[PDB]
RNA sequence: GCGCACCGCGCGCAGGGGGGCCGGCGCGGCAUCUGGGAAGACUCCUAAGGCGCAAGGGAAUACCCCGUGCGCCGGGGG
């Protein structure tokens, strides 16, 4: 009823993490997103907790990732602090593509911020964001197909059922 | 704003581009049924849409972002059919499109001409563009760099015949394309044709008559016979 | 492949192209395979930009190793043709490389660029 | 307490503390043919000689670090013994090859230094033209 | 004039103008790479005059971390004349020509190189150096030369990797003795271009330091390297 | 401009073996203390010309090569320029002394 | 806390400290968690707190 | 802790440690905002004319002016 253990790889703090779902059997990972870019990669076997590798960081410097979610068993996606979603696959390390949103025209500050992204289990993204809104990517080209108005001010979390039908936004 | 924008080629439809850059431009589509609000296309660039059109069922429309990437974005089904690169272009400034008897579910229009910013004019095939799943690499049916400066029209002979395509920047640059040869002409315009700093360019809807306009704002016309 | 210092990172190959355009106009900048070789062993260079997709790749592969001696960071494009009429010239340049003088923001962009490089390393 | 060791030249066991037996071998290119056949794991003829007891298994175990030749040698059916891989056998085996100066008389009162830095050479001769030129 | 350093197998040439470090060439009358050499004999051949015996091949600062540390100040260099280290990244084979050159016959240097390139001329210049011997892999497999490595007492450390405490690691888990000396060298741009490089030499020492050694020194390199640290570090003790 | 090129070569060379000579004349130092008694004792055990005429000599002339060898590199840019100025169309580069920046938006077909 | 260095000018003298995080789990950042509390409220200002109070 | 007052606080000085973390300096970030460069080719790019290269003459002589020869761009016109 303790710290069991801990890690680190060097990089800025860690804000958002996951594991690879399945798809092998025993050799699943932590993908852990944070400050200055850098998808980290750890490695849990056999009650292990060790930095595994890097896969890559973002270009710039003000990258910052605050979301995390898996598409699928090699798909990552995370959301990032210029407004962008970028689809990572992870075993070669590269990037997929980079879903893109635009200024917050309501308030200042033009660069939005998504901040939860899931993967419905038929493999679209839903991503709740800065100025409230939820996108609906179509998951396939990567892309969007609706733009829903939801809150107010900005999404803090989204939930989804797990057959893929009741999706819940907390703002 | 609302400055540029392109109406359907089946008259119900109108698409309006969002002065909005950001990481990704986007283009409503407003029903000129009742000028409202019905969907909004959404494309990833370093800039926003360079051009757009038609296609000429009506039911999609394939949107020319800059750096090159081009988005065929669907109504009916009102998501991203596709995406692909124009053959690396550094910046896309205008595109069209035209032709007939091209892949019926990407609208059955032929030719898609893209002009970059830097000048060289490409020509793709849409029958060729099909790998739903696209080619993301079209290796270009031409890619035509008679031209030098960034090009500004691009236009299309509503019978899927000719092609012009023009650069602004420097006098007279307005070229001419044959086609379904995509050989450049000799004889047309000269060295003492009167173009100018072509600013427009349009050709009738029987395509007999070309018109032409530039910067002292003046009209010239041309009768078309083969 | 071999071209492990792979830049496919979109805004980043935006930002190295947009770079290599003004460092065109200011005349700081070699194209060529052989021009790049020549600018490195004289040393005066400062970063060298080739393309992953020519057909042997092996008349590039000879870049990287006078680099790692002499220290200058390479990186590769995906597009070469991109690259040539990045530069202006019409013809797929496959290997510029751009240089070093005294006092220019295009100098600065330069340190810039070659620390987003480092990062993707 | 079975070990599996392995040298340049040959292999030990120690289960009774102080050492129990060995067996040697030098210069040939067998070595190198060994040094493969222990990349991967395969059969060995010094493998098979060394585990040829003619009893039964005694006790079921041969202490091995590496879990690739253990279980290979698990699927070796020749003595049916079976290996254990580096259970943090480290003490074990790092502390062997520390102590390997008491082992040295033992078997071979010799240096085969000599012997070892012509596999590396061979060897390494193997993978540049495994790498060609 | 030639003198011993502090440490042994190490040499200063000092004139009226210049300070150099040099190793006694373990075969005279060769330069491996271009390097410069002095032949010095030892005094009692006044008649003569003829510098036979010592020959003294000049070490480069701007060619290698270890002694590049040593003119940095470093106080120890944890071997000897017939020590036991393990190069780690013998890049190009010539700081490990030097190393030999230190540890002399007795002393017995093992080097490993993963690049193919520089493992060409490594091999070619263990041709002539006996005293060392070069494995061509990835020493991020240990498993494959554990056959071939004995137990050592000192191990150097320079290749460019990310998991650079990683490899040192396991390979002294499964190679260093008890007590054993590592010089290891780290670059931050190696590692992560981003944090300040102060900051994460201090994040590798606390790496080290959870590995199970002692830092003992650690210097920058920086009339020499850029943003380069040498780590002088005990294990076990 | 290939005369001028080869003088910039050998000097550069120059350049790089006076900077070696004036470094091998000539927070850096970290020592790790388990705790703050082995750092007293440390502390209690560390209690217990003709270079600089030399290397004076040294820095005046490696500043000097260094200048010699700016002058030749402004000499390869200045060149540079007159080559953007003499090419056969008209190309980028160099300012006029008017002040403008010679900015054309072309391409070499 | 931890002991600072004592510098002769030349090299610096510290003390190795991991005798902080023993078992139970590691100080966050403040920075780091300030910037988390800047990236939600970007711009947007706070109502007064409570009530009738100096 | 030393000398000064053995009818005294105190002062001149060595420095051990930790602290207000009060105030400055340094380094980092920083969703915004100011400023400045570069900048989109529809945007300005000096105007119906520029600009370069080499010569020639004249000068507050570090600086510049001026219409002989070659190029390179532009406008107008067509």
């Amino acid at each position: 009823a303790r710290a069991k253990k801990h890690a680190s790889g060097q990089h800025g703090e860690i804000w958002c993490f996951g594991v690879q779902p399945l798809p092998a059997a025993q050799n699943r990972k932590l993908v852990a997103g944070t400050v200055d870019g850098n998808l980290v990669l750890y490695s849990i076997e056999d009650g292990d907790l060790k930095f595994q590798k890097t896969l890559t960081r973002t270009p710039s410097k003000k990258t910052k990732f605050v979301s995390i979610a898996f598409q699928s068993h090699n798909i990552v996606i995370v959301g990032c602090s210029n407004s962008t979603i970028c689809a990572y696959d992870v075993r070669t390390g590269t990037m997929l593509r980079q879903m893109t949103l635009g200024t917050d025209l309501t308030g200042g500050s033009k660069n939005i911020i998504v901040w939860a992204v899931k993967c419905l289990p038929n493999g679209d993204i839903v991503s709740g964001d800065s100025t409230g809104q939820v996108c609906i990517w179509d998951g396939k080209t990567y892309t969007q197909a609706q733009r829903i108005q939801s809150h107010t001010q900005d999404v803090l979390c989204l939930s989804v059922s797990a057959d893929g039908s009741k999706i819940i936004s907390g703002g | 704003t609302m400055e540029r924008f392109r109406v359907s080629p089946c008259g119900r439809y109108m698409a309006l581009v969002a002065s909005d850059k950001k990481g990704g431009g986007m283009l409503n589509i407003i029903n000129v049924g009742t000028m409202q609000w019905i969907a909004q296309a959404r494309i990833d660039g370093r800039h926003g849409v360079a051009d757009f059109a038609w296609w000429s069922d009506g039911n999609g429309l394939t949107i020319a972002g800059r750096d090159g990437q081009v988005t065929e974005w669907s109504m009916i089904t009102r998501r991203t059919v596709g995406i692909w690169r124009d053959e690396g272009s550094i910046g896309g400034t205008v595109m069209a499109l035209g032709g007939r008897n091209g892949p019926a579910e990407l609208g059955g229009d032929r030719w898609v001409a893209i002009g970059s910013n830097s000048g060289i004019l490409n020509v793709y095939d849409r029958n060729d563009l099909i790998e739903i799943r696209i080619k993301k690499y079209p290796t270009p049916t031409r890619v035509f760099e008679q031209l030098t400066t960034s090009i500004s029209v691009v236009a299309f002979s509503p019978d899927g015949q000719l092609l012009a395509f023009g650069s602004q920047h420097k006098k007279d640059a307005l070229r001419l394309v044959h086609l379904p040869s995509c050989t450049v002409y000799r004889n047309w315009p000269t060295e003492q044709t009167p173009l100018g700093r072509v600013t427009a360019i349009a050709f009738s809807s029987k395509s007999d008559v070309l018109a032409v306009g530039n910067d002292v704002g003046r009209v010239r016309l041309w009768e078309i016979r083969g | 492949s071999a071209a492990w210092p792979k830049a496919e990172d979109p805004a980043l190959v935006q930002e190295l192209l947009d770079c290599v355009q003004q460092a065109s106009h200011y005349r700081q900048l070699k194209k060529g395979a052989n021009e790049t070789t020549k600018s490195v062993n004289r040393g005066t260079s400062e970063l060298v930009i080739l393309a992953a997709d020519t057909q042997p790749l092996s008349i590039v592969l000879h870049i990287p190793l006078i680099c790692e001696e002499k220290n200058v960071p390479y990186v590769y494009v995906p597009s070469k043709v991109a690259l040539g009429r990045a530069c202006g010239v019409s013809r797929a340049v496959i290997a510029v490389s751009l240089t070093s003088n005294e006092a220019s923001d295009l100098n600065s962009k330069i340190r810039a660029l070659r620390d987003k490089v480092e990062r993707l390393a | 307490l079975f070990i599996l060791t392995e040298t340049s030249a040959g292999y030990a066991l120690f289960k009774a503390i102080k050492y129990k037996e060995f067996a040697k071998f030098d210069s040939a290119a067998i070595a190198v043919e060994e040094a493969s056949g222990i990349l991967e794991g395969k059969v060995t003829p010094k493998l098979a000689s060394l585990l040829n007891e003619l009893k039964d298994e005694k006790k079921v175990t041969l202490a091995v670090h590496d879990t690739k030749l253990s279980n290979s040698i698990t699927k070796l059916p020749g003595i049916n013994i079976k290996p254990i891989s580096g259970s943090m056998t480290d003490d074990l085996f790092r502390a062997i090859r520390q102590h390997l100066y008491n082992l040295i008389p033992g078997m071979e009162p010799s240096n085969f230094d000599e012997m070892n830095l012509g596999l590396a050479h061979s060897l390494s001769r193997h993978k540049l033209k495994f790498s060609p030129e | 004039i030639v003198e011993p350093h502090r440490h042994k197998g190490v040499f200063v040439a000092r004139g009226g103008k210049e300070d150099l470090l040099c190793t006694a060439n373990l075969v005279p009358g060769e330069s491996v790479y271009g390097e410069k050499r002095i032949s010095v004999e030892t005094p009692g051949s006044g008649p003569d005059a003829v510098a036979t015996k010592t020959e003294y091949r000049i070490w480069n600062p701007f060619r290698s971390k270890l002694a590049a540390g040593i003119l940095g100040g470093l106080e120890t260099i944890y071997m000897k004349p017939g020590s036991k280290v393990l190069y780690l990244g013998a890049a190009s084979g010539t700081s490990v020509s030097h190393v030999a050159d230190i540890v002399g016959p007795t002393g017995a240097v093992y080097a490993v190189e993963f690049s193919h390139r520089s493992g060409r001329d490594l091999i070619n210049m263990a041709t002539r150096r006996t005293n060392v011997i070069p494995i061509v892999e990835d020493a991020r497999k240990p498993m494959a030369y554990r056959m071939l490595v004995p137990m050592v007492d000192v191990i150097f450390a320079d290749v460019a990797q990310p998991d650079q405490a990683r490899i040192v690691g396991i390979n002294a888990r499964l190679f260093l003795k008890q007590g054993g000396g590592l010089l290891i060298s780290i670059k931050a741009s190696c590692i992560d271009s981003t944090a300040p490089p102060e900051q994460v030499f201090a994040s590798e020492v606390q790496k080290l330091r959870e590995d199970k050694f002692f830092p003992k020194e650690q210097l920058t390199l920086e009339p020499y390297e850029r943003d380069h640290a040498m780590v002088s570090c005990v294990y076990l003790q | 401009l290939g005369y001028v090129r080869t003088m910039r070569n050998i000097a550069a060379k120059e350049l790089k073996e006076l900077e070696e000579r004036y470094v091998l004349a000539g927070p850096k130092k970290i020592v790790f203390f388990e705790g703050v008694e082995e750092r007293q004792q440390a502390l209690e055990k560390q209690k217990a010309r003709r270079k600089q005429l030399v290397l004076e000599k040294l820095a005046r002339k490696v500043k000097a090569a260094r200048k010699k060898l700016k002058a030749l590199a402004d000499a390869e840019y200045e060149l540079e320029l007159q080559q953007a100025k003499m090419a056969k169309t008209a190309t980028s580069g160099g300012f006029t002394k008017s002040g403008r920046r010679i900015k054309v938006r072309e391409r070499k077909r | 806390k931890n002991p600072k260095d004592k510098r002769v000018g030349s090299t610096a003298y510290r003390v190795v400290s991991n005798g902080g995080d023993p078992r139970l789990a590691p100080k966050a950042k403040k920075q780091s968690l300030n910037l988390k509390q800047a990236l939600l409220r970007r711009d947007r200002v706070a109502k007064p707190r409570g009530g009738f109070f100096v």
